[PDB]
């Protein structure tokens, strides 16, 4: 996987490394899951999500 | 905001509105708890820099409902490269006094990577712009936040389609060429958010140009992923006396 092409599969943010190697990263305020893509908020009020709509789907 | 809607309450909590001497200037984005992005070009008349006011939580300009959080402006950054009563470079980081407390009516944007912005936001096709501006060319500024919906073209495209000032690297379009819809006067400074698997993003920054919503012509957005790691530098970096700091651009 390369982070060019669809994010690299990656929620956020994305680097390439030496060789077929892809890491994934979050934004502060968020975590990285253990599928290595998803990122879940760590804070109550994390960055780009609107809390009026996060709760209206909870 | 030109041709939009009513952002409702708390929809748009990273918009931030801009006073001086208690009268609207323009507007911002909150990127975290003390920093907040506006245009260079918001900063050109100003004499007194102490009267600066940044307003997080607003929404209705007409009352108090108690959402509404005021900070003074401690710091006013400005890339070097930027010339005042232009379009070049129309970006500024604005250091607030006081943190805001984050709240469902406060909460900031994302200031994405410049990789993330430049191979992945890019290429969304439609953003939100929100501001207080004009409702109209030669009319009257909103009393509530408004929200538009605009598309993003290809600086190729923009020019092609177009029918002045240059559309540089530093720069995009966005809009309509209908004259329909586009932001206006008053809301320079307001966010260009972009959303990607749940989660919105700064991608640009309202600037400024030839009138608003003028038939032919496309609005024009300062491209924020030119000014990531400019940003991040300064946001590491210690506060200095004296409101206005230029600070070398790249
Ligand atoms: O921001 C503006 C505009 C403006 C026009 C326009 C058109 N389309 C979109 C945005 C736009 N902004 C005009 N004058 N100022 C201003 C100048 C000095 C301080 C604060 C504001
Ligand atoms: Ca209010
Ligand atoms: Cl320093
Ligand atoms: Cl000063």
């Amino acid at each position: 996987l390369i982070c060019v092409n669809e994010n690299g599969g990656c929620e956020q943010y994305c680097s390439d490394h030496t060789g077929t190697k892809r890491s994934c990263r979050c934004h502060e305020g968020y975590s990285l899951l253990a599928d290595g893509v998803s990122c879940t908020p760590t804070v109550e009020y994390p960055c780009g999500k609107i809390p009026i709509l996060e709760k209206r789907n909870a | 905001i030109v041709g939009g809607k009513v952002c409702p309450k708390g929809e748009c909590p990273w918009q931030v509105l801009l006073l001086v001497n208690g009268a609207q200037l323009c507007g911002g984005t909150l990127i975290n708890t003390i920093w907040v992005v506006s245009a260079a070009h918001c900063f050109d008349k100003i004499k007194n820099w102490r009267n600066l006011i940044a307003v997080l939580g607003e929404h209705d300009l007409s009352e108090h409902d108690g959402d509404e959080q005021s900070r003074r402006v401690a710091q006013v950054i400005i890339p070097s490269t930027y010339v005042p009563g232009t379009t070049n470079h129309d970006i500024a980081l604005l250091r607030l006094h006081q943190p805001v407390v984050l709240t469902d009516h406060v909460v900031p944007l994302c200031l994405p990577e410049r990789t993330f912005s430049e191979r992945t936001l890019a290429f969304v096709r439609f953003s939100l712009v929100s501001g207080w501006g004009q409702l109209l060319d030669r009319g009257a500024t909103a009393l509530e936040l408004m929200v538009l919906n605009v598309p993003r073209l290809m600086t190729q495209d923009c020019l092609q389609q177009s029918r002045s000032p240059n559309i540089t690297e530093y720069m995009f379009c966005a809009g309509y060429s209908d004259g329909s819809k586009d932001s206006c006067k008053g809301d320079s400074g307001g966010p260009h958010a972009t959303h990607y698997r749940g989660t919105w993003y700064l991608t640009g920054i309202v600037s400024w140009g030839q009138g608003c919503a003028t038939v032919g012509h496309f609005g024009v957005y300062t491209r924020v992923s030119q000014y990531i790691e400019w940003l991040q530098k300064l946001m590491r970096s210690e506060p200095r006396p004296g409101v206005l700091l230029r600070a070398p651009f790249p």
